[PDB]
């Protein structure tokens, strides 16, 4: 119809993408070293969570963390000493996402129910309850200490107000479930995965989509930022992790085995940029090597799957959540 | 240095309140309150009685029954519950994509899920007396819309031969599905309830004793 | 015959030792096998490590030797860690009997009738009942016996036999085997009555579409126990009853088949998925 | 098609195809010198003393 009239577009930027690829990544990192064999072993264990664990985000000063369970609790850590500081109960019993805001004051978690709620932590309790999503919410990030952009299960992103409660940008173009998001260091840009295995590019400011990627065949479950700013890694059902770039607008590079067909959780870079960390549904993790491919260790030690993973901001060490109630502390 | 000794403190109390709320976490028991649209399963629930959470007490053994669509993802959470209590029309079978051809599909779809490996189905067939009047009144037969009609006899306790034809025939046809794959781990319970019912709870408190039951003498090789 | 007897011999003391050691060592090292069901077993292998280990290469030495080399009073710690070590053996298997009936029986309150606290509390003291009966008839001298051969051989230090008058031969036989008997019956006939119940409405509901492994499960666990341990105990009152009627030579054979019966534990207690994965994870 | 998201599709499609594209071989050598750069402050790629490590 008239719709199939301009489907052709699609197919002209596919050629220019073909035009504008002089080279593959790989071939140009060839003559680097490799890093080599990667040893990493767990510090600390933290226990008190009677579920299983959903996500975490660790805190600014690279010593505090807090976690989300299905128990219903949230849990702020001290990962020093591996004493709790505090226990918030929770009305809904279940929750998909938390976060930490970036000047230490604030907590924030939503799940199943479709409320964003927001804790004050010196005064414990709520300071704000934020409504008016359709569907389940899968991540948050705070933008600022008075600001914070969500996703949500209902193919939209919105930008939040906290002192008025009132929404002050939508975003709308995905047709699947919007599952994760991340932030560019300089909180201008952001970006998001969503469940019709496409990724897309928001302007906070302008509130319009920039650039799509639709490299991947399956669902999109976790989504990184590279640390330049330039470029971010996803993973999707299909066992692969990608590496696109933002001014190229295109993949240049693929993370893959023919050895698993799990899927993938999380998704995770380091200070450097140099080491990719995703967590699988193998009952582990796997440390990649961002540019030559090939894979530099394993780090097992867990019962059940991985549904979170984080790395500090000084990189000190990177933290891994499971479904089996347990935090751990790689070093 | 005075300061860990007040978050020893802290952990200490922190610590007591996990504990103290460990029991009662381990206490209660869930139920997913899952069904189609139209079936009736606002009835059945304030019977009982984006999210509804209901609270009810039988024998002193505390239940949570939870009420929650395209592409269910949000799914894989309720791998952890005691039973799955499915609620399904059992008399739209032709207010039309035949309304029971969806709720067998999704059924089939729900029975089949990789999160889903060791958890019960109790199923409610609800709305017995009007497809007992569509059946009696005529122009209308389960073989115009289900061909396999015509091959099925009747197999079986009555509480009217055509109408206990009608009720065991859709039984029949969900519990082929349960057993095509069950493998031993989870069963399927039918049940032939009514807007009008009393002791439905006992019901649901007689399936959970029965799943709690048949997991634990599985899990001693006995069964 | 004596080079053969001392080989095999060995071969039992490792394999006595081996599988409960591995058994303890896995049950220590992986965190999910701490379970609340566990802590019986682990209280049974540590009881049958320490019996192979304490009482099974000294009778061997005296029944290779034929002679004790060692003091009365080494004598009689042996003679109190032997009884010690079967009577604290057997109450826990009574007590997992327990267990299970409770598990089974009651779905609905095993979770709250059972916890990490009782279970600590129910091991010490069944330790505290087993030791009471072993350690304190014995070091006093309330067991001994009164005709001339039993205060003959107490005299010498070279030679250790066991003689004893009725009522300890009585109470520590009704204490260790009889009384866990008749409990562990009527828990095992529970549970069979359950799963067939199970079984019939399981077959009433679905039978068309679609009791042999509870059966066999039963018999191997009630057929080693008795097997291993009755005739001893029999054997052990008929001698008091009748002096004539039984030889040393038989009772020092029907004693020591029941020391082989701790190394079938691990074979019938621990064949668990859990169990075999963690066992493939080490030692390989 | 008739309907207007599908109509809506078309002309997005358009913002974003007239945009400005760089070589990947820039973007490769930019990702790699900034890689390269940075290589010689992470503790996880390189081992430091424990005595500067705080979960030690
Ligand atoms: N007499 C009788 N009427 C029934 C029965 N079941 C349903 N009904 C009729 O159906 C109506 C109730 O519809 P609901 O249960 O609200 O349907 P619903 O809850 O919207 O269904 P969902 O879309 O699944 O939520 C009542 O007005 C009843 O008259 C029954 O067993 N007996
Ligand atoms: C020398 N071996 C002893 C002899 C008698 C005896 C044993 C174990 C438990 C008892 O209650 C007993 O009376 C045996 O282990």
């Amino acid at each position: 119809q008239l719709r199939q009239e301009a489907e052709q577009l699609k197919n002209q930027i596919r050629d220019a993408r073909k035009a504008c690829a002089d080279a593959t990544l790989s071939q140009i990192t060839n003559n680097i070293d490799p890093v080599g064999r990667i040893q990493m072993r767990t510090r600390r264990t933290l226990r008190g969570h009677l579920a299983k664990i959903y996500a975490m985000h660790w805190g600014t000063d690279s010593r505090l963390l807090v976690s989300a369970s299905q128990d219903g609790k949230l849990i702020i850590w001290d990962s020093y000493t591996t004493n709790k500081v505090h226990a918030i109960p929770l009305r809904s019993s279940w929750v998909m996402t938390c976060a930490y805001a970036p000047s230490g004051n604030y907590v924030a978690c939503g799940g199943l129910d479709n409320i964003c709620s927001i804790y004050n932590l010196k005064t414990v309790r709520v300071s704000r309850e934020l409504a008016g999503h359709t569907g389940y919410l899968s991540c948050c990030r705070f933008l600022d200490d008075n600001q914070i952009v969500t996703s949500s299960g209902d193919t939209t992103c919105a930008l939040w107000d906290i002192e008025t409660g009132q929404q002050t940008t939508t975003f709308t173009g995905h047709t699947g479930d919007v599952m994760s998001l991340s932030l560019a260091p300089d909180t201008r840009l952001f970006v998001s995965g969503a469940c019709d295995a496409s990724a897309k590019l928001w302007d906070v400011r302008e509130g319009m989509c920039r650039q799509t990627f639709t490299g991947h065949e399956s669902d999109i479950n976790a989504i990184c930022f590279f640390p330049n700013g330039n470029a971010f890694a996803t993973g999707s059902d299909d066992a692969t992790c990608r590496l696109f770039d933002l001014r190229a607008d295109q993949e240049l590079m693929t993370y893959s085995h023919d050895n698993i067909i799990c899927g993938i959780t999380s998704v995770s870079f380091s200070k450097s940029g140099r080491l990719l960390l995703a967590g699988y549904d193998d009952f582990n993790c796997n440390v990649w090597d961002a540019l030559k491919a090939d894979r530099a260790g394993v780090l097992a030690g867990h019962d059940n799957r991985v549904s979170c993973l984080g790395v500090t901001d000084d990189g000190m060490a990177v933290a891994t959540g499971s479904w089996d109630s347990f935090l751990k502390i790689w070093n | 240095r005075n300061e860990e000794k007040a978050q020893r403190e802290a952990n200490k109390k922190i610590e007591k309140q996990l504990q103290k709320d460990k029991q009662v976490y381990r206490a209660t028991h869930r139920l997913l309150l899952l069904g189609a649209g139209e079936s009736g399963k606002s009835t059945i629930v304030k019977q009982m009685r984006g999210i509804f959470e209901t609270k009810f007490q039988v024998d002193k053994v505390n239940f949570h029954m939870f009420d929650v669509d395209e592409r269910r993802k949000w799914i894989q959470c309720f791998n952890d519950v005691t039973a799955i209590i499915f609620v399904v029309a059992s008399s739209s079978y032709n207010m039309v994509t035949n309304r029971l051809q969806e709720a067998l599909n999704l059924f089939k779809s729900i029975w089949n899920n990789r999160w889903l490996r060791t958890i019960s189905v109790i199923l409610f067939l609800n709305k017995q007396d009007l497809l007992a009047e569509k059946v009696l009144a005529g122009k209308s037969k389960i073989e115009d819309y289900f061909p396999e009609f015509a091959r099925y006899t009747t197999p079986a306790t009555p509480e009217d031969p055509r109408v206990t034809r009608a009720k065991y025939f859709i039984r029949d046809e969900f519990l082929r599905i349960s057993t095509a794959s069950g493998d031993g781990r989870h069963y399927c319970y039918p049940h032939f309830t009514c807007a009008v019912d009393t002791e439905n709870i006992r019901r649901v408190f007689n399936d959970c004793r029965d799943i709690i039951q048949r997991m634990h003498l599985r899990q001693y090789e006995l069964l | 015959w004596v080079v053969g007897m001392g080989i095999v011999m060995s071969l039992i003391v490792l394999a006595i030792v081996f599988g409960n050691v591995l058994v303890i060592t896995a049950i220590a090292k992986f965190e999910r096998l701490q379970t609340v069901t566990n802590y019986f077993i682990t209280s049974l292998a540590c009881a049958d490590l320490v019996m192979g280990l304490a009482v099974v290469p000294f009778g061997a030495a005296h029944i290779l030797t034929k002679t004790w080399t060692f003091g009365n009073f080494w004598c009689e710690f042996w003679t109190s860690i032997d009884v010690l070590c079967v009577t604290a053996s057997i109450e826990t298997l009574c007590v997992i009997a327990v267990d299970r009936y409770f598990a089974i029986t009651s779905p609905f309150k095993y979770q709250s009738l059972l916890t990490k606290n009782k279970a600590r509390v129910i091991i010490l003291m069944v330790w505290i009942v087993s030791g009471l009966t072993s350690f304190l008839p014995i070091q006093m001298h309330w067991y001994r016996a009164t005709h001339q051969e039993a205060i003959n051989c107490y005299a010498e230090e070279t030679c250790c036999d066991f003689f004893t008058n009725q009522a300890y031969a009585i109470a520590s036989s009704i204490v260790s085997f009889y009384v866990p008997l008749v409990i562990m019956v009527f828990v095992y006939s529970r549970v069979f009555q359950e799963a067939k119940r199970q079984l019939q409405k399981i077959d009433k509901s679905e039978g068309r579409f679609h009791e042999h492994k509870a059966l066999k499960t039963l018999g191997i666990i009630m057929g080693t126990f008795t097997l291993c341990w009755l005739p001893f105990f029999i054997v052990n009152i008929v001698h008091v009853i009748q002096d004539n009627l039984i030889r040393k030579e038989v009772y020092i054979l029907l004693n020591w088949i029941g020391y082989v019966n701790s190394g079938f534990n691990p074979l019938i207690y621990c064949r668990s998925p859990d169990f075999r994965i963690a066992f493939q994870e080490l030692l390989c | 098609a008739s309907i207007a998201q599908a109509r809506k599709l078309v002309e997005q499609l358009k913002m974003e195809a007239n945009i400005d594209r760089i070589k990947v071989s820039k973007a490769a050598a930019d990702l790699m010198a900034y890689c390269e750069a940075h290589a010689k402050e992470d503790p996880l790629l390189t081992p430091v003393p424990a005595s500067e490590n705080p979960f030690r």
